[PDB]
RNA sequence: GACGGAAGGGCACCACCAGGAGUGGAGCCUGCGGCUUAAUUUGACUCAACACGGGGAAACUCACCAGGUCCAGACACAAUAAGGAUUGACAGAUUGAGAGCUCUUUCUUGAUUUUGUGGGUGGUGGUGCAUGGCCGUUCUUAGUUGGUGGAGUGAUUUGUCUGCUUAAUUGCGAUAACGAACGAGACCUUAACCUACUAAAUAGUGGUGCUAGCAUUUGCUGGUUAUCCACUUCUUAGAGGGACUAUCGGUUUCAAGCCGAUGGAAGUUUGAGGCAAUAACAGGUCUGUGAUGCCCUUAGACGUUCUGGGCCGCACGCGCGCUACACUGACGGAGCCAGCGAGUCUAACCUUGGCCGAGAGGUCUUGGUAAUCUUGUGAAACUCCGUCGUGCUGGGGAUAGAGCAUUGUAAUUAUUGCUCUUCAACGAGGAAUUCCUAGUAAGCGCAAGUCAUCAGCUUGCGUUGAUUACGUCCCUGCCCUUUGUACACA
């Protein structure tokens, strides 16, 4: 019944999760999109990255 | 600002698909082609694309109203920064969304 | 799940208030955004309530979308001792 | 990587995004900037004004 | 787990650091007062 | 339909030829089996598993192990219960333990709970042989369909084809076929051309001016992002232009085409990709998903939190790699040039510059939310001058010893970096096997992804830049037709 346990987690895998997903693995970190690799190809043209070559 | 405009546009590309996603998955049983995000100056306008808008508008304006609010207090903005329109559907039989949710409920009714 | 009185009391009234709530689903969030108490606490007040009562849950993106129904404002109203005619976006308040 | 999971040939998408940046510099005095700045407002691309020169 | 051992009515005087909101102890003469998790040691 | 050691015609460096560079040998790195273990979590096993799960684990990740809390037990109902359901706690004990986790003391609280009964939530639990989605593959080849008609008792068939073309069911054509749809092509992005347009103090340049040095006559090489003038060659992105095999000659019934020369930035679909059919697999994923059926648990938890441990454990085997076996070299000096990136506000990013330091790395400021600053990322190989002289040598740098730093709550099973010392195998690699046709192979480094720290990995980019084909079914497979069949999970 004391604090609930919560040790440090401010970096690595177990620090930050997909956006959506709630995933701690495949993270694309790049220009702050914090959205796993999965989720980002299914989200990809609603935020704007679309395929040319 | 100050964030880079390289990382902006992204940011506010992700500000559109959580949009998309909230109102295809609240909004998606009163029809639902899409949504579009205007910035103006002390304004960014969000207009939905969905069908019947007697019942996306709720009654007298009252469940836009509750997703003016919801989507307001979900990216921290100021009460009239940001307002939701509702379009009319542009020839609802093109919309591919409204035409797979409504199957989706008309298969969800026990239809063959 | 044995909140003071005083800090659901603080939900309802904020409930009143506004007629959303928006709450990030990050359990042990020192603090919820908007309300001055804990966020697991926003997140089972308002789970207890929609489940069996009251209000309507949607989930997207981490983020809990807690709105209020009719039968919301009649049985908060006899909680809370309010009139009726009631300031959230139930209606109109500013000129919209 | 395309896949959801590690199974299959190893195929690779490279969505991306383009950013185009425009750049106008005019003399133009206290009167102009209220009126062009109000108007020509457009979807998709955002227009910021450095008004201390 | 715990039983939480129940005592009928309570039951001395006013507590000596917090505000009259709790009772000073039965112990080794150690009063121990908990709204003000501790801060006692000698009869007051 | 599928198969053939049957035929015909064509095709492919995931085939061979002609070679190139290799892996297989050596040391190490990393994944996989095995053995061990408290556990060494787990998925995938030919092509289509094995530097793959963006899978570079110190904790977290984490699923595994030893051991702890906690409820986050929605609700609905029945109980005890305001002469208290129930809550939390300093201090000794108790333990990795400022753990009220449980004990002794006895207070704090006040209907929120808690005890049974349904009911639910969560679950990196199980089932990819219940599924969704997405992906890989069959299948980088050119193939696939329905209307009407003709043939057939029917399954089916023709259309969709003898021939000749093509990268191509691409076409010329011949024609129970006629007229269509998909795929190929077209399309799109991209890399090259634009002394042409449209503009540029976030790109340059030529001029003047304030000047620096060498010269002395005018001339050379520089500095000045707040001294002005001008344009657009370079550079940037807009609208466009250019190429269509253009012209000529050959050459096939002189038909589609193909071959040679010329011009041109460009004459392989101009180079490279993206997109990519019908049908199919009981291919992979329930460990990406508040994607999900069912099944299992639901608190002595298979939920998620805490401490520590393990994913790294080593008789041995295998796969991608890195470093090398040196003189076409090593080492020391000097010379000294790219391209694609990325980068911080209530946060700690890219970090000039000056000082301290042999280092690594520290300090006090600084420019940049970025064609303005890092940054010309003055990268490496490379070039020149010199020191080593065929020796496990100064090639090689593995193992070990000690020390100094940085990141991080934490560096031990050594994170990484740096200094000195220790110097192993390895003298070009057996049977085998991989990839490759031009700015390509190969050498060389660079930037980005994970990232606090860690790249021997990947995704991209330029730097230097060959040899050898310009072909053919011999091997391994492909596509169409013919043919045989006792095969049809073929
Ligand atoms: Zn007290």
């Amino acid at each position: 019944e004391n604090v609930w346990f919560s040790h440090p987690r401010r970096y690595g895998k177990g620090s930050r999760q997909c956006r959506v997903c709630s995933s701690h693995t495949g993270l694309i970190r790049k220009y702050g999109l914090n959205i796993c690799r999965q989720c980002f190809r299914e989200k990809a043209n609603d935020i704007g990255f679309n395929k040319f070559r | 600002a100050l964030i880079s405009k390289k990382r902006k546009l992204v940011a506010d590309g992700v500000f559109y698909a959580e949009l998309n996603e909230f109102f295809t998955r609240e909004l998606a049983e009163e029809g639902y082609s899409g949504v579009e995000v205007r910035v103006t100056p002390t304004k960014t306008e969000v207009i939905i694309r969905a069908t019947r808008t007697q019942d996306v508008l709720g009654e007298n304006g009252r469940r836009i109203n509750e997703l003016t609010l919801l989507v307001q207090k979900r990216f921290k903005y100021a009460p009239g920064t940001i307002v939701l329109y509702a379009e009319r559907v542009q020839d609802r039989g093109l919309s591919a969304v409204a035409q797979a949710e409504s199957m989706k409920f008309k298969l969800l009714n026990g239809l063959a | 799940m044995l909140m003071p009185k005083e800090d659901r009391n603080k939900i309802h009234q904020y409930l009143f208030q506004e007629g959303v709530v928006v709450a990030k689903k990050d359990f042990n969030q020192a603090k919820h955004e908007e309300i001055d108490t804990k966020n697991l606490y926003v997140i089972k007040a308002l789970q207890s309530l929609t489940s069996k009562g009251y209000v309507k849950t949607q989930f997207s993106w981490q983020y809990y979308y807690y709105t209020l129904t009719e039968e919301g404002v009649e049985y908060l109203r006899e909680y809370l001792n309010l009139p009726e005619h009631i300031v959230p976006a139930t209606y109109i308040q500013e000129r919209n | 990587r395309k896949t959801p999971n590690g199974e299959g040939s190893k195929t690779w998408e490279t969505y991306e995004m383009r950013i185009h940046k425009r750049y106008i510099d005019l003399e133009a005095p206290v009167q102009i900037v209220k009126r062009i700045t109000q108007i020509t407002i457009e979807p998709g691309v955002d227009v910021e004004v450095v008004v201390a020169s | 787990k715990h039983k939480k051992v129940k005592l009928a009515v309570l039951s001395r005087r006013e507590c000596s650091n917090p505000t009259c909101g709790a009772g000073v102890f039965l112990a080794n003469h150690k009063d121990r007062l908990y709204c003000g998790k501790c801060h006692s040691v000698y009869k007051v």
